[PDB]
């Protein structure tokens, strides 16, 4: 950091102000730029601020004039994130004429996210990664802006690209740069230009790789000259980013003693930190900046203005990070639907004794308010209306509240209550009622409360299961509430799990009629249910649930049996498909296969056969020479129990083969050199004992030839006749490729022009051999060529001989 | 507990050939809640 | 009714008590029959009551063993009346174990329904109709029989109709049928001829149109006849009997001198006897005439339980006439059944109650406006948590009294409001009786949207195929609460459409400015209609009601008239020679009234072939609302921390047409169809059709023959052309036959005609010879030329 | 009411130039419930 | 169908056995469950 | 698609504004609203 350190400002109004980032290289606190109504492009074309290198969140809002930050902030390159706005670590908000984000410099934000949003001119937001720039990207909020109705040409100008969606493109941040993507190895190190790693110290970007000394900005703390991982033993930590040794802490503390109306603290060092304050169970002595441990209980009471505070964003719970005894109220109303579990337990988490009421308006993110996780008594001296030390509402998601199997949680005065809480079930509730102590000492409301949720307590249990091929079979014990009518039928979920990943909150739901009641604890013939059809590998998760009436003036939940997977048992395979005949050698065959897209059980190994054929007869023969649910509940199941209930009260009065394993390939040997090959093949999958494997792929299959395979070997023998007839009678080649159709012989008197004759192998057999007709008187000559399925051989040698007229 | 069907059931298999008397109610001293034989005997006819 | 009356009777355990249905044809009562255990069917064969007519009440029979039909029993049981009903039926039939078919001649059930369940046994259900027996068909309830099974093979013995547009024979029995009767004799019944029975008469009667000679009487019955009303020296008893004075005077008598609990001390009041009469009237005895008094005397209902549970039209009916209740009532009526006749009729005389009022799971009811003359609810004695009106799960409850009138008081207690779907919240905020100083919220008008704010439509174009839509702007006290528009539209015949088969769109909010003059009037335009139809389109908001939100009325509306659509199904005959009989359907594709037809007919030409032949998500929504409310929450928050302070023929009415003054010819026709006359015309694409007309033999016929002798054996004939050839005369047929030789025929065809300049013999040997000639067309073939002779020279 | 992006440009019309002051409000007091030209050039700077 | 019907059947049964006819007519009417063919056995 | 447009604008704009500033390709990225055609024939 070769500058200035400044603390945090706020812009607005003239833009003079802005001039006061003279030489600031890293700011310890929040930029923010507002309100500046009245400028034009014009102003915002010739002012930069390249020293700016880090910013400990930044916040810009209705800017007129300006397009981009391309020039203003050509160097921020880190923004830690240390206090949020609301839960982002940057926000641009209502830009008017923003047309870019330009700022190609940043390079990680360590905590929180980024907000953009209401904008009506940027562009270029699609072509920015955010994975690479911070962790947490699905808490990100880029909702309404300019290329989000209309899309823009972003004209990435150097470019890497990054998948999404499973689709790749390309990252950019203006017309004329693009993002930094440092490579896997890096990771939040950094790279430069080469791609060579930074030091582990450097984060983002480094000046020079494989050193301290030139990172650009440092990834754990930073010494007056350097970035160090812990600082040097003398200087401690301060602001998470700086090493400061006893001068800058005492300074802090000493001007924070003479200003009597800063909102400074009076640091302490702690644990190697300087720190605003430390946290409970340690004291100021006053002398020597080091608070020591306690004796007397003092716990970080803080107290809170108005007796009320309202926590609905990690900045509203930060204010109270460190404390244990809150002197007030507290009100949880997050909202949105993220996640923030994490950081309220690291806020809130020391939370002990609480002097107001607790009350959950509207959180629809919470599932659990386990992040109280010392909350020990709450004590409700100051109550809201109807004085409840506890409320709860329109909670949509909450599960449930603390583990009583471990909590402690006690209550002094004050009632509670509880409203809208779908997917809370009552037993959790009525657990808090008992636990606390507050029931029958001195609220909850009929049914507002787990209305969406398995209230279920009883637990029904699988007796006997039948598994084969497409078909498995199910049966339970019976249940029976206290009035057996009540018992509407079964509910029946099942899914395809791979694996263990289903916990009830897809299915395909089925209905079954209760079985006949029996008296006695005989077999009641014990309720089950079919399968239709399974894939014949797959592993199913399988749960049945009941159907009950409720009364008014009688609980009953029900029942439901536990999430059990069962897996059908296997079958034969199916046959694999795309086999071919790569055949590499004029004895071996590469066949080259893929296994079947549905192989219904692990492939273990394939069963190849390959029969040999024989070529076909014209080759030898041929010469060539919601109403409706709540509709059923009430007016044939309630009303038939009424007039049965109401009859009974007014009438009873009182007184060759190869296995190929793990391996899609085979290479065949000891095959002919062109003959004709039928291969089948098969996949198998549990042939341990006699296969079981499916039916046989057909692929055609022929070797390489040889042009020695169709060769004629010596000469030709001939006999000469009267007739002007020569018959010749040459030796038969011993492995023909395939087969040998036909032969060329080309004749020739001496000296004189040359004839060709096709001779067939029928023409062959019949003259044995060929026999030249119309030869004139003279001295001749002779040659042969084979002709085969694959092409011709080599030509007989020369043979020379005599015609007599 | 029984019942709005096995009521008549265990009422006949207690009675007999006693028969059932005539000139809130029986439903829910039997049915929302356990009785005995002594509760279901009652109403067979004298 | 001959023979004797019984009172109503209840029979259990042994079948010996079932003697006491001796005599008597008429039950003045309930016939119950119950727990009929250890009984085989050889103890019901020999047993009959024949003489049974009529019951008054109604008929219930549970848990019989042996029994199997009571076409043994009750042959004759003609009206089950249904004065006093079970729970809300007057004939109930239960458990039955071995009955396996109903068992006829029953014609009547006036008032109630009919509940026959869990028989495991009975057959012949679905054979019978219950609009012919019983009025209000919707209130009955069978279910889970043994004919529910599709087990039962109902061989009818009958006549047939139609439910459900299937067609089917009703009987009752393997050996009878339903006694139906024509719609003219209706209730007064027919006999076996289909006549009329009297007036009187209810059913059947044994001699049609005499008041004696019915089997049940309609109205009341004096004595061996039945009449429209007592004669004056007689009063009306039960509905069904007239008695005179000493009847009533015995009654009351008796119930005197004996101190039977359940009787009542009879009166005379408006010419009927009556146990007690209303309120308004005191009794002094003496001649048993109860007389009004000044002194207000209202009826007492000192109900000794307590309370009351209204679940039943019996429970009900328990209250009849009672204008004050010394006691609370609970409400719960259960089934879906429609309730509200009976429970006015009932309960309508409830002035002031002592106790409370609650209302618990009624699901059929939409609005407590049973209490015409509900006035003061004392509430002294309160429900736990001291309520004077509670109200629980009436998933149906709309509406509670008509405010505009109705004065209620209540002198003192709470009220209670909790799961009432379908109440807006407007309806409770008013009743606050009273009770304004002295509700579960989000439970109340859920699926009633309580928008009061009314929504104005502005401009309509309404096209051959859209509309234009445009309403006022509407913005929420505070602004992107606003979500978007909710538009609703359906096909509406009639003007009879409710809010809740609708067809909705959804509008995003137009860009709202300040100085908004005149905004951009939001709308909507159509994807597609068909025009003629009328539809009906309203409009609500959708917000956030952290802001009711507003809702347009319903406004029905309909395009303008369009061009028609071709004609379908057209026909073409002809029943005269000059005449062609058209019948076309009224064609379906075009919409709007068919004002009239266009008739066009063009003549055409015989096909060329013929002359040149030479013959010879609730879940995903509330994901958008919760974000739709963090949307606002960081803007919100943000302005919060930033801002710190200091020849053609038109056919009218008739889908046929006969065109006249034609040709035989073959004929082009075309037909088109319009919808609207106030133009020339607003017509349609022309339906294409040919017809031919029947021949006309005699003008084919051809009028002796001219004819020339030559020496080459050739002998040339010449004749008249036809004047009116039936549309074309193909070839001409000549027949000449030598003197004492066969008849010998040759073709002429009419290129042949014109070559040869008409027809030419050849190779005639010498002697004398007769020829004719017969023309031959499309139509057939005309009457030969007169006979004409000629010689050929040797 | 004012509320909305409707806030700051009533508030930019009303402050007129005179920027912005620095070192529950606004949108409780001019959102919730209507205000006046009163409370809100109070924001501007002075 | 009555083929599938046995398909299964002869499944549910094991070595009990059956009898075709009967259960197709009801099962072509009716939902298949446990308590529809565990009875249908013909030992 | 598109042409069903031209035939929708015609009818809201026949008077006037049936001109171009090209609608038919966003109208098929932002659907098509009464307030979404007016605005194009305004010019």
């Amino acid at each position: 950091y070769p500058g200035e350190v400044c603390p945090g400002m706020d812009i607005r109004n003239n833009l003079t102000r802005l001039h006061e980032l003279e030489n600031c290289s890293v700011i310890e606190g929040h930029l923010q730029i507002l309100l500046m109504f009245k400028t034009r492009p014009e102003d915002f074309r010739d002012l930069s601020f390249p020293k700016l290198i880090m910013i400990t969140y930044l916040l810009l809002f209705r800017v007129y004039g300006l397009e981009s930050l391309k020039d203003l902030f050509p160097n921020l390159t880190v923004i830690r994130g240390s206090r949020l706005f609301f839960n982002y670590a940057l926000v641009i908000f209502e830009m008017v004429h923003l047309k870019e984000l330009g700022l190609y410099n940043l390079m990680n934000i360590t905590r929180g996210s980024v907000r953009i949003e209401k904008n009506n001119e940027l562009c270029y937001l699609a072509t920015i990664d955010w994975s690479r720039i911070l962790d947490s990207v699905e808490d990100n909020y880029i909702v309404l802006n300019k290329d989000d109705n209309e899309e823009c040409g972003d004209i990435c100008p150097n470019c890497p690209a990054t998948v999404i969606n499973g689709q790749f493109v390309e990252r950019c941040w203006t017309h004329s740069h693009c993002q930094k993507v440092c490579p896997t190895i890096c990771k939040s190190h950094g790279c430069t230009a080469e791609g060579l790693c930074c030091h582990s110290e450097c984060l983002g970007n480094c000046s020079q790789p494989d050193d301290p000394t030139k990172c650009v900005a440092c990834r754990n703390f930073y010494l007056d000259g350097r970035c160090v991982e812990t600082c040097p033993p003398p200087y401690y930590h301060f602001q998470d980013w700086r090493c400061v040794n006893f001068s800058f802490c005492q300074d802090l503390h000493h001007k924070c003693k003479n200003s009597r109306r800063q909102g400074c603290h009076q640091y302490v060092i702690h644990n190697n930190k300087c720190i605003p304050e430390c946290p409970s169970g340690y004291t100021m002595n006053s002398s020597n900046l080091l608070c020591t441990p306690c004796l007397g209980p003092c716990p970080k009471v803080c107290h809170l203005l108005e007796g009320e505070k309202t926590i609905d964003s990690v900045t509203s719970a930060q204010e109270l990070r460190g404390c244990t005894v809150i002197n007030g109220s507290l009100i949880i109303n997050i909202r949105g639907g993220n996640n923030l579990a994490a950081e309220l337990e690291a806020n809130l988490g020391l939370i002990e004794e609480i002097s107001g009421y607790l009350k959950i308006r509207r959180s629809y993110a919470l599932v659990s308010l386990s992040f109280f996780r010392k909350l020990r008594l709450i004590r409700g001296e100051t109550l809201e209306i109807g004085n409840y030390s506890f409320y709860a509402l329109d909670n949509q998601n909450l599960r449930q509240l603390w583990d009583w199997s471990k909590h402690n949680l006690t209550i002094t005065q004050g009632k509670l209550f509880f409203h809208y809480n779908p997917k809370l079930c009552l037993s959790e509730i009525h657990k808090m009622e008992e636990v606390s102590g507050t029931k029958g000492r001195q609220d909850i409301a009929l049914k507002t409360n787990g209305d969406q949720a398995s209230c279920e307590n009883e637990l029904l249990k699988f007796s006997y299961i039948r598994t084969s091929f497409d078909k498995i079979l199910l049966r339970w014990e019976p249940y029976w509430p206290p009035d057996f009518r009540d018992l509407l039928g079964f509910m029946l979920f099942y899914k395809e799990a791979p694996y263990q990943n289903v916990t009830e909150f897809s299915w395909t739901v089925v209905d079954i009629d209760p079985p006949l009641r029996s008296n006695d604890p005989k077999s009641q013939n014990h309720p089950g249910w079919l399968m239709r059809g399974l894939k014949p590998w797959t592993q199913y998760a399988i749960f049945v649930k009941t159907l009950v009436t409720f009364s008014d003036e009688r609980r009953t939940y029900g029942a439901k049996s536990d999430i059990i997977y069962v897996q059908t048992d296997a079958t034969n395979p199916s046959v694999p498909l795309d086999p071919i005949s790569v055949s590499n050698s004029s004895s071996q065959i590469i066949l080259k296969w893929k296994p079947p897209s549905d192989p219904n059980g692990n492939i273990t190994h394939y069963l190849v056969f390959w029969e040999r054929q024989a070529e076909d007869s014209e080759l030898f023969e041929l010469d060539y020479c919601t109403d409706s649910q709540i509709l059923k509940e009430l007016e044939e199941s309630s009303f038939r129990k009424t007039f049965e209930d109401y009859l009974h009260n007014v009438v009873f009065v009182p007184r060759p083969f190869e296995k190929v394993v793990n391996k899609e390939s085979l290479v065949i040997s000891g095959l002919r050199h062109f003959t004709g090959y039928r291969i089948e093949l098969q996949a198998c999958n549990q042939d341990t004992p006699e296969e079981r494997c499916s039916v046989a792929a057909y692929v055609s299959a022929r070797t390489m030839p040889e042009a020695k395979a169709d060769d004629i070997v010596g000469p030709v023998t001939h006999e000469i006749f009267e007739n002007n007839v020569v018959h010749l009678m040459w030796q038969e080649p011993k492995e023909p490729n395939g087969l040998i159709v036909l032969y060329e012989v080309s004749y020739r008197r001496y000296g004189d022009e040359e004839l060709h004759l096709c001779v067939s192998r029928k023409h062959f057999a019949l003259e044995r051999g060929c026999r030249l007709r119309g030869l004139s008187p003279g001295n001749y000559s002779v040659r042969i060529r084979a002709t085969s399925l694959a092409g011709n051989g080599s030509w007989t040698e020369p043979t020379y001989f005599y015609v007599t007229d | 507990t029984l019942c709005g069907a096995e009521l008549v059931d265990a009422l006949q298999f207690v009675c007999g050939d006693r028969g059932f008397y005539f000139n809130t109610g029986i439903v829910d001293e039997c049915c929302f809640r356990s009785c005995d034989l002594r509760r279901l005997e009652m109403y067979c006819a004298p």
